[PDB]
């Protein structure tokens, strides 16, 4: 028989015999220690609702790092750009 | 001086505090909740039992009629018939072929074995939580227990010990218990003298020694149509059986929290549910001026590989240069961290072990040694045990659950993306600023 053992712990009790109570502990493949190619995988584990939710905000995050600031630079390129890219002659 | 600290409730883990009284030496507290007894306010509704359906030796007027009386007994169903000329052994009993009844008595009475076999219907209008607190102050320890219910101080000797309203007001009684041979059952028996066959409490009564019984068993009773004088007593099987059989588990074995359930009176008990507020006011003469206490001059924290678990998986070890040689408490200062011992003999000069536990994947928890502070830090590796038999030691404080690392790595991403957005703002001021400065 196979039973979920959470955190808070978990009593079996089998026959006649005194009620035995076991913890799960909070370990799990990979490292908290290694490089995220281990890292993620043990969060996961761990917690699959957390682990997933901090990677997209990850995700999120770069997003608007690269999006946003994107756009934040090609808005002043372009403002820069257009008082030259307007004047045929000027010397940039 | 009073002191006021949280303490899990959970049996047998021992919390650790320290209380810092500002003229005098830190002093060593730990709460542990050796024992709990949560009884509710039980009242008795009714017992029942397996009913004995007793048919008193049935009444033949023979040549005549017969009043169907009435009765106190429980479900008392003495329907008369007529034209019934029954046989006995010696063979008829009755001088006429017709214009005879036969009235058929009939009881339900508690059978003899209910004595034993009998159940009882609780109410439990609240659970008040009462906590066997085994305490340690200093280097003197007192057992005592308290009511958690609130104000209600229960306390005991010198320590004016408070316990405080449980975090969450769990019960895991229903509103309505039956009691079993100390087996215990929710079930939502049906209310005294509310009686319905073939269901649970079919048959009701004050007590076992009790006159007023009452029941509603659905006994009918046939004509006695065979020659031979019999009634045909017919019913519904005891309800006392129907749940006997379909009841299920008992609360012992389904009660959240861990609970267990004893009765005489019905309790929980060693249930670990929420947190304690405990408050207390430990008297001064348990403390000591901080000048005739051991103080340590120079002090660093050395962590030998602390497997994180639930147990004390972790082993530290304190360097320290002290002033004098004596016995001096010592505590964690984050509650991601407990340490195992309290207090420790000191030397003039050395070292010595100190084994703990944590749920953080790391070590940075400071560490006291008599009011000295020193920030422990390292990693600390999983536990290769995935089960332990003993009880979650700590709480999982997510603000420690990321790793160094894995923050480090986290707040790097945050870091990127956040300065990206911040270089974003930078090319707008400059934008701005060129438009305006070569106008």
């Amino acid at each position: 028989r196979n039973f979920s053992v959470g955190r808070e712990g978990l009593e079996y009790v089998w026959g006649n015999h005194e009620p035995v109570r076991v913890w799960a502990q909070e370990s799990a493949p990979g490292d908290p220690h290694g490089w995220p190619h281990e890292i993620i995988i043990h969060y996961y584990h761990r917690h699959p609702v957390y682990t997933v939710i901090v990677l997209c905000g990850v995700a999120l995050a770069i997003l608007v790092g690269t999006a946003s600031s994107a756009a934040c630079i090609a808005k002043a390129r372009r403002d820069c750009l257009t008082p030259y890219a307007l004047a045929p002659n000027a010397t940039v | 001086f009073e002191h006021a600290t949280t303490v899990p409730n959970v049996p047998g883990i021992p919390y650790k505090a320290l209380v810092e009284r500002a003229g005098y030496a830190p002093l060593n507290l730990e709460i542990t909740v050796v024992s709990s007894e949560l009884t509710p306010s039980t009242n008795k509704e009714y017992v029942t039992c397996r009913f004995h359906t007793v048919i008193p030796s049935p009444q033949v007027k023979c040549c005549g009629s017969l009043e169907c009386k009435a009765s106190s007994k429980a479900d008392y169903t003495c329907r008369v018939f007529g034209g019934v000329y029954p046989f006995m052994w010696g063979g008829a009993q009755c001088f006429c072929d017709s214009e005879n009844t036969q009235l058929s008595e009939a009881y339900v009475e508690f059978a003899p074995d209910c004595t034993i076999d009998h159940a009882v219907a609780l109410k439990v209008h609240t659970a008040a939580l009462k906590v066997g607190l085994r305490i340690v102050y200093g280097n003197t320890t007192a057992h005592l227990d308290t009511f958690v219910n609130g104000v209600t101080p229960g306390s005991s000797r010198d320590l004016k010990v408070i316990a405080g309203p449980i975090s969450a007001a769990f019960s895991p009684f229903d509103h309505k218990v039956v009691i079993r041979k100390g087996l215990v059952y929710n079930y939502d028996f049906p209310e005294y003298g509310a009686m319905k066959p073939g269901a649970f409490g079919d048959i009701q009564a004050s007590s076992l020694d009790a006159t007023d019984i009452v029941a509603r068993t659905d006994i009918r009773l046939l004509k006695p149509s065979v020659k031979n004088i019999h009634v045909p007593y017919t019913q519904a099987v005891s309800g006392y059986e129907m749940w006997k059989n379909n009841s299920g588990r008992p609360l012992q074995e389904t009660a959240p929290f861990g609970c267990k359930i004893e009765v005489e009176p019905l309790r929980a008990s060693n249930c670990a549910y929420g947190h304690i507020p405990i408050s207390i006011d430990i008297p001064d003469a348990a403390f000591v001026r901080s000048s005739e206490s051991p103080t340590i001059l120079e002090v660093s924290c050395t962590v030998a590989d602390c497997i994180y678990s639930a147990d004390f998986g972790g082993s530290l070890t304190l360097q320290y240069k002290a002033d004098r040689e004596g016995h001096c408490p010592v505590h964690s200062h984050s509650t991601t961290a407990v340490l195992k011992e309290a207090t420790t003999h000191v030397t003039a000069v050395g070292s010595i072990t100190l084994h703990f536990s944590t749920s953080s994947p790391q070590a940075n928890f400071i560490v006291s040694l008599c009011g000295k502070k020193t920030t422990c830090n390292a990693e600390c590796k999983p536990p290769a045990d995935h089960i332990i038999g003993e009880p979650h030691k700590v709480d999982q404080e997510f603000q420690a659950a990321v790793s160094k690392t894995s923050w480090n790595w986290l707040l790097a991403l945050f870091g990127g993306a956040s300065s990206l957005i911040v270089v974003g703002l930078i090319v707008l001021v400059c934008s701005s600023m060129l438009i305006n400065t070569r106008r």
